[PDB]
RNA sequence: GGAUUAUGACUGAACGCCUCUAAGUCAGAAUCCCGCCCAGGCGGAACGAUAGCGCCGGAGCCUCGGUUGGCCUCGGAUAGCCGGUCCCCCGCCGGGGUCCGGUGCGGAGAGCCCUUCGUCCCGGGAAACGGGGCGGCCGG
RNA sequence: UUUGAUCCUUCGAUGUCGGCUCUUCCUAUCAUUGUGAAGCAGAAUUCACCAAGCGUUGGAUUGUUCACCCACUAAUAGGGA
RNA sequence: GCGGGAUGAACCGAACGCCGGGUUAAGGCGCCCGAUGCCGACGCUCAUCAGACCCCAGAAAAGGUGUUGGUUGAUAUAGA
RNA sequence: GGGACGGGGCCACGCGAGCGCACGGGGUCGGCGGCGAUGUCGGCUACCCACCC
RNA sequence: AGGUGGCCCGGGGGCCCCGGGUGUUACAGCCCCGCCCCGGCAGCAGCAGCUCGCCGAAUCCCGGGGCCGA
């Protein structure tokens, strides 16, 4: 089965590369493994890039397979993707791994004195939760 | 400290070309079950391969000849010995290091044992080729213990079944408790997530 | 070159609801259930519409080597299918010329002994796949039918006792012996 | 010619020079691939050398220009007609391909001609590369990139980055 | 009370195929798997630890049976995170696989 | 006795017909390989009998060196999987189907548990079924 | 596995023809095992494939390797180290 | 004499006082064995004897509906 | 000729006297700290043994 | 025309898509040509830290690592 589809007018999210971490769109198929691919908000210049460096998210919005770059402007602001990429499950654990490399060395001294305190508090409650299940059952 | 590995969906070059340069780099590795390795080509291809070389045998005294090993464990010792300086007192040093199972011992089964990706028949074959495997190989060229490695291949998965309900029955009370409590817990998350741990 | 798309699609008729978990199908109807695997071939199989009126199978991105395996799947789900309607029955005569031919049944169906071919005292224990059941023929001379539902039991079997009679160290342009296929036919007719 | 980078593309004109005989000669152009501004010249003297009396040492290279796409955000269908020698025997071919300039579908070419033919690179004579609007081509490789819906998925994403979590713990997925 | 240095194990010498220069050790970095990394270990003081028989002096002690030898760190080497190293005197064929300590303290940042 | 060569056949496309073949499947041999048979490795195992000797917790002396936190476990698929419902049919809780949630894996090894400067007062929180030291059984 | 051509190494020495005895090896297969085509009805015979595990003899004359002839046989195949 | 061609009187690089630092040549970078642990780029190829780098240690005429390209005319909404 | 208040650049504008910094005819400190009598500090070479090449 | 508003024939779902045909910007869009100061403006081998080059009398400043002091 296949879900995701290559299709004139997907947004695809470029993993690697120069570009790190761009939405980008896909306008045209030019051979097997070769395209024709723009983002204009997101600060990307017309260019050809391949398909090795994308993975590629539901969200398709419709214009014709070699438009100039205004009704991209118009079809991307109009459903507004720059606020549901960043309202997915996807976009927010990236910057989790941001603020995770991100972290000072006293922000990580509250963590080992954050995590410390609270799992002993869960597993004051786990053992009450297994023998709460063995009142009954005994 | 010590490394473990499985042996099944893994290639037989592409896994001693790790394992002969994490050897000499000081780091001891044992390799477990080393008949579920496959080859690359077809069948009959690597067993006329195989058995044109138990046909080498040294003339005038074939107790002095290459010794055959057939277990597919003194296989994969056969084809790292290749791959290592066996003459030198950096060689002889270093194979006592490995040590090579074939099934999996009672020492080796309640650890959590590492996988190589860079070295399965799934990433580094093209999925319309033919593949071989090791195992049904050495039963063909003379190895006798099948008929007891299938089954002792059964107690233990039969023992992990088990292992994985209750481990799945301590996490549903985990987050059971962590559905209860988390009204006195509601201050060290916010804490968290400003420090990406919980997204 | 590479091919970018080919399909096939095949109808069902609503005597048999059909379904697939992951790969291998599974027919029921009539005359039982039938289960053939496909997980060798690298395919995908669609079941289209409400009601699952026909099927439809796709291959992307495929050379000439793989452009055959559009067809020769929808070819062994039509046998799928007539195997569980209607069932399989090949009959076979025995050619004979100056000595008389025995055959006699075995095990109720499943087993057959051959006797008196060429004056051999060598009798031919001959076993069938499980799943098909053998007969002597009515209203003829001398005739086997074969009857069953996969025909891939059906026709190795059948093959075999046209295999385990043959003719050693002579002439088979003047020694035409033995118990030969004539026709492929169905158990009931549509 | 070492095809080495990618083409660029040049546009040469040059002459023979003048003597008492002749007033002023007449001045020839032709279209150089090369990868840079020297080779385009010992090209030129070799495609000139072989059709007309002219060679190095009674001639001068009036102007040898690059030239730029008059549009390198369209999508083109090329065609060129090649000429190649081989192990027993010249030919000559006619072949498209798809790309934006002709720098890369030539660069394209001699790529292509590497792979299925190993036809070297000091074999090749392009005479003609023209593009074409899509009615015209004839070859099937071109021709089935025709549809204005388009659509096909990425079957099967095999994994890079092999040796960065060299020893992990479980195994990977190739479904996307 | 912990671990102040890092982890190295010593590799290869400075050698070409049928040559060998001992003045020039390799070292390879648990962590670091690329030459764009090893910028920050450079002039960073190594060294290497080792223990014998007799009874030796040590700096703010009494004297312990355990030796050093120190060192340096030059310049990379490859483009995977090896690391070249050079050490006072030049050292033995028993470490090969061993362990070295490599220190932190001459900082850049 | 097993796996198969040579060769002989089945279903079945490429080539709307065909065809032993390209994917899959069957029978098959003085050959190959194992048994029966002969030796038993700087390879191990179980059981005994144990002569100034062993089963059990003190300051000291010579030597041999490498280490400077641990992870206590499903099996497997890759043109697919993971978890809750077992509301419901079936097996002595298990799988099968329906359905609900994730799916560039967050119930993530890019990971998680432990965290070592010491003590004395005074409170706020969280424990109260708690922390530590000895008599009743197994995992095998 | 024939004879020739050449002259590189050994002439302060590599013991030089045949046979007896004795292990092993190759296949370009004479016979036996399993299989195809015939101007193959059966019986006989010729042709080819996988295939070298197992066999391939007793004697007169000659210094003989070579030859020639009498018997038996399943077959009296050819050679190297 | 030296680095490379696994090995080697002549081939390819290069010609020497004893030593530190740097860079290169012919060559090479899965492991032995210093170096790709590049998100390397485009394609052809399945062998029951694949194949793999000047001098070099081996091989052909002819064949193939095995495949990938190509070339010339004669049947295409002229149902061929 | 200014155009009736115009900003930046010109090594243009036969005994002058004293002082100092210096990317200047090949490195100095006019800077420091812990270890030392029967168990320890130095000695490459010369003797035995192990290892890499 | 790399076949879209519509229009029109055909099959699926609880109007929508995917189907094949007709014809000119259609309730999408592209391309070619004339003129409006090479139409107007920013900018310029582009800090949209990568659409495509060669350069420095038309080029200068900081900082880091190593080895050596005759
Ligand atoms: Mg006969
Ligand atoms: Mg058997
Ligand atoms: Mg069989
Ligand atoms: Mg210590
Ligand atoms: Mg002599
Ligand atoms: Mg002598
Ligand atoms: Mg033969
Ligand atoms: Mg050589
Ligand atoms: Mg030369
Ligand atoms: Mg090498």
């Amino acid at each position: 089965v296949f879900r995701r589809f290559v299709e004139v007018g997907r947004v695809a999210y470029v993993s690697f590369g120069p570009h790190a971490g761009k939405l980008v769109a896909i306008v045209d198929v030019i051979d097997q493994n070769r395209a024709l691919v723009d983002g204009p908000c997101t600060r990307v210049r017309r260019q050809a890039m391949p398909f090795k460096c994308m993975q590629l998210t539901d969200f398709i919005l419709k214009f014709p397979h070699s438009a100039r770059q205004k009704y991209v402007r118009k079809a991307w602001e109009k459903a507004d993707i720059n606020t549901k990429w960043a309202a997915t499950r996807w976009a927010k654990k990236i910057e989790a791994r941001e603020r995770k490399a991100k972290m000072t060395d006293f922000d990580r001294y509250k963590v080992m004195k954050a995590k410390k305190m609270r799992n002993r508090i869960i597993k004051n409650e786990v053992k009450k939760l297994q023998r709460a299940a063995l009142l009954k059952a005994s | 400290q010590v490394l473990v590995l499985d042996g099944r969906g893994h290639l037989l070059g592409r896994l001693a070309a790790i394992v002969a340069k994490q050897v000499l780099l000081g780091r001891k590795v044992v390799v477990v079950r080393c008949e579920g390795i496959n080859i690359s080509g077809n069948f009959y291809r690597n067993k006329l391969k195989y058995l044109a070389f138990l046909r080498k045998r040294m003339n005038t005294n074939p107790s002095r000849g290459p010794y055959h090993f057939r277990a597919p464990s003194r296989i994969f010792w056969r084809t790292v010995r290749g791959m290592l300086p066996h003459k030198t007192k950096r060689g002889q040093a270093a194979l006592d290091r490995l040590k090579v199972f074939d099934g999996i011992p009672p020492p080796y089964d309640k650890k959590k044992r590492m996988v190589v990706p860079a070295a399965l028949k799934v990433v580094r074959l093209k999925p319309t080729r033919k593949f071989a495997y090791l195992g049904r190989l050495a039963h063909e060229v003379g190895w006798k213990y099948q008929a007891v490695t299938a089954t002792l291949e059964e107690k233990r998965k039969e023992k992990a079944k088990i292992h994985y309900r209750k481990k799945k029955q301590l996490m549903r009370l985990r987050k059971q408790a962590e559905k209860n409590v988390e009204k006195k817990i509601s201050k060290f998350t916010d804490v968290l997530k400003t420090h990406g741990l919980l997204v | 070159m590479k091919t970018i798309l080919s399909n096939q699609t095949v109808d069902i008729p609503e005597n048999v609801d059909i379904s697939l978990k992951g790969r291998t199908v599974i027919v029921k109807g009539p005359r039982g259930t039938l289960r053939r695997d496909f997980n060798h071939i690298n395919v995908e199989l669609s079941l289209l519409g409400k009601k699952k009126k026909r099927l439809r199978v796709d291959k992307w991105w495929g050379n000439r080597k793989e452009l055959a395996t559009v067809r020769t799947i929808c070819s062994h789900v039509q046998n799928m299918i007539k195997g569980v309607t209607l069932g399989f029955r090949y009959k076979m005569r025995s050619v004979y010329a100056h000595f008389p031919i025995n055959v006699v049944i075995q095990e109720n169906g499943s087993l057959v002994e051959i006797r008196n071919f060429l004056g051999e005292k060598y009798i031919r224990r001959v076993r069938m796949r499980p799943g098909v059941a053998c007969s002597v023929s009515q209203a003829q001379k001398d005739e086997l039918v074969l009857e069953g539902n996969d025909i891939e039991l059906v026709s190795n079997s059948a093959a075999l006792i046209q295999q385990a009679t043959t003719v050693k160290n002579k002439d088979i342009r003047k020694f035409l012996d033995g118990i030969y296929v004539s026709e492929k036919g169905t158990v009931q007719q549509a | 010619m070492k095809a080495s980078g990618t083409l660029r593309e040049y546009k040469v004109v040059g002459r023979c020079l003048p003597t008492p005989k002749c007033r002023t000669p007449p001045l020839y152009r032709m279209r150089i691939f090369a990868p840079n501004h020297v080779v385009a010249k010992s090209r030129f003297w070799y495609f000139v050398s072989q059709l007309k009396k002219m060679k190095k040492s009674s001639g001068e290279i009036v102007y040898c220009g690059q030239v730029f796409e008059k549009s390198p955000l369209r999508v083109k269908n090329f065609g060129i007609w090649l000429r190649y020698d081989s192990r027993s025997g010249t030919h000559n071919m006619y072949r498209e391909y798809r790309d934006l300039t002709t720098a890369g579908a030539v660069t394209q070419c001699y790529r292509d001609m590497g792979a299925r033919h190993r036809a070297r690179a000091h074999s090749i004579q392009i005479m003609k590369v023209e593009e074409i609007a899509a009615s015209k081509c004839r070859r099937p490789a071109v021709k089935q990139f025709h549809d204005s819906k388009i659509k096909f998925p990425l079957p099967h994403r095999v994994l890079r980055r092999q040796h960065k979590p060299r020893f992990t713990t479980k195994r990977p997925n190739t479904f996307f | 009370s912990g671990r102040l240095w890092c982890k190295a194990i010593f590799a290869g010498y400075k050698r070409g195929l049928r040559n060998q220069r001992e003045h020039t050790a390799l070292l390879k970095i648990e962590g670091v798997y690329a030459r764009d990394e090893t910028e920050f270990y450079l002039g960073k003081r190594c060294a290497y630890v080792y223990k014998a028989k007799n009874n030796t002096v040590t700096p703010g002690g009494k004297p312990n049976k355990t030796r050093v030898i120190w060192g340096k760190v030059t310049r990379a080497h490859g483009n995977s995170g090896m690391v070249r190293a050079k050490f006072r005197s030049n050292l033995p064929a028993k470490a090969i696989g061993h362990r070295i300590r490599v220190m932190l303290y001459p900082s850049r940042i």
